[PDB]
RNA sequence: UUUUUU
């Protein structure tokens, strides 16, 4: 992801360093957590199987 | 330093339901909460002041009042707090005809209020969506990505649980609600 | 509709909703006391000789 | 004679002026009042006068040492111990006497915020959380942003987003203009589920201080 | 011989 860095006090962007993502291989139709990708697209609010 | 270093370092070393009293406690509503999220043209009564005192800490009230015009002060202070925090709030009414004038009054009182019902879908992107409970029950079974931004769910008339053909909706909703939603 | 919307999902079973219903509250109110009494009274039977 | 009064007035005049008079006031006070605790007031005045320009490795530093040996019971010598441990001289005992000077004389955020910040900069962390909790009960309505922000970030390092968001919300309710708090709160919402509240918060963060690239990029 | 929601 190339995440930002933060000064330990009054956090300021020292530099951008790459780290490993951890909640990939997670999907909207096979996972029930608030970490999954948002959704297919703008979509019908209700009435959605799968 | 050797002696001064030491001379400095030696000196250097369950109930689950709280029946808050109706009348007695509150005496000081303005010392704390000096910037209320909403300001009326009159004085909020004692029990409404206590309810606001507990809504500040993000607790979960159960108002049970007499007059229909006393509860909506809490019901719009929660929306003022929601707009202050940038989050979203869902006000849910059972009657299809009751959720029209409530919509009118909430759009007139402040900013953006979307409405969702069986046929109306005015602005389904606002921060005070007004719906019928069967629509919240239908978008709890799927994700619908609105649940990601909620703070408050204002069940308006929760004494319809005693109904014979719709009392199961209120309990399917009260069960499926995630934990971060007061 | 309830049965369909819960069989569809894998990590949720239909008896969970039945357990959590208000009409089951009196039976399921002091449930933690029931399991603690069972798990610490099974110990007390674990005393007697065969 | 006005011994204490005249010396104090001369020191005050020296403070109003440059540190030239300070050398005379310090020498006169040290020569005249030979003590350790009553002398500690003149020692602290001489160190406050000398700290402007003088290096004072022995004139004020030993004076501050005598004032530290004259540590008073109540709210009279903790700030001296804090200022004595500024940057050097066994920084671990410097952290110890910040902890002592803020544990005894916990009065205002100014001393309090610097004290807690320097405490948390050292390795130990599970002591800062208790301090933050203690300050948190005495937060009346806002007006404790120096505590709220640090405790929110400290809660942000762990995966405990509910309390962290609440803390940052309280901090902004205190004063809703520091863009750093808005950006950090937006990041807090984005760490957990919320997507449109993070967007709204980041837009608000960028609208004021429109110089910040990170906020617009995140938007 | 009234009332109600996807």
């Amino acid at each position: 992801d190339l995440q930002a860095q933060r000064h330990p006090t009054t956090g300021q962007i020292l530099g951008y360093k790459e780290v490993l993502l951890e909640n990939t291989n997670l999907s909207a139709t096979t996972s029930l957590s608030l970490r999954r990708p948002p959704g297919p697209a703008s979509q019908s609010l209700w009435g959605n199987p799968t | 330093l050797a002696r001064a270093s030491s001379l400095e370092d030696l000196v250097l070393k369950e109930q689950w339901a709280i029946p808050v009293d109706a009348t007695s406690p509150v005496g000081d509503f303005y010392r704390l909460i000096p910037q209320p999220a909403f300001q009326w043209a009159f004085e909020p009564d004692v029990f409404q002041k206590q309810a606001i005192l507990h809504l500040e800490r993000h607790d979960s009230v159960f108002v049970a009042a007499h007059t229909s015009a006393g509860k909506t002060v809490v019901a719009e202070y929660a929306i003022a707090l929601a707009q202050k925090h940038m989050t979203r709030t869902i006000y849910t009414s059972p009657i299809k005809a009751l959720s029209n004038q409530k919509f009118r009054d909430f759009r007139n009182t402040f900013g953006d209020v979307g409405l969702l019902t069986g046929d109306v879908q005015l602005h389904p992107e606002a921060s005070c969506l007004i719906m019928t409970t069967e629509i919240l029950r239908s978008m709890l079974y799927s994700g619908s990505d609105v649940i990601r931004d909620l703070e408050w769910v204002i069940f308006d008339e929760v004494h319809y649980i005693n109904d014979v053909e719709r009392g199961v909706v209120w309990e399917e909703v009260l069960i499926m609600l995630p934990d971060h939603v007061s | 509709t309830m049965i369909l919307n819960l069989l569809r999902v894998d990590a949720l079973r239909v008896e969970d909703m039945m357990k959590r219903s208000f009409s089951e509250f009196p039976s399921r109110k002091d449930s933690k006391a029931h399991e603690q009494a069972l798990a610490e009274l099974t110990k007390r039977l674990g005393a007697l000789e065969e | 004679a006005e011994v204490h009064a005249l010396e104090a007035l001369i020191h005050f005049t020296k403070k109003d002026y440059l540190q030239a008079e300070k050398c005379f006031q310090r020498a006169l006070e040290k020569d005249t009042e030979v003590a350790e605790y009553h002398y500690q007031l003149g020692l602290t005045y001489w160190f406050m006068g000398e700290e402007t320009r003088k290096d004072k490795t022995k004139a004020l530093t030993h004076f501050l040492k005598a004032a530290r040996l004259d540590t008073y019971m109540g709210k009279v010598f903790c700030y001296l111990g804090h200022y004595y441990r500024d940057v050097v001289g066994d920084k671990n005992r410097a952290r110890g006497c910040y902890r002592k000077a803020f544990e005894l004389d916990d009065t205002d955020a100014e001393s309090g915020a610097a004290a807690v910040d320097l405490s948390v900069e050292l390795e130990d962390m599970e002591m800062a959380l208790a301090i933050l909790t203690t300050v948190t009960q005495k937060a009346s309505a806002g007006t404790a942003k120096w505590a709220w922000l640090r405790r929110g970030l400290y809660y942000l390092k762990a995966g405990q987003h509910s309390q962290a968001v609440a803390d940052l919300q309280a901090a902004l309710r205190a004063d809703p203009k520091d863009f750093n708090c808005w950006e950090s709160l937006g990041e807090a919402y984005l760490s957990r589920g919320g997507y449109t509240t993070a967007l709204k918060s980041f837009t608000k963060a960028s609208e004021l201080n429109p110089e910040s690239i990170y906020s617009v990029f995140k938007v």
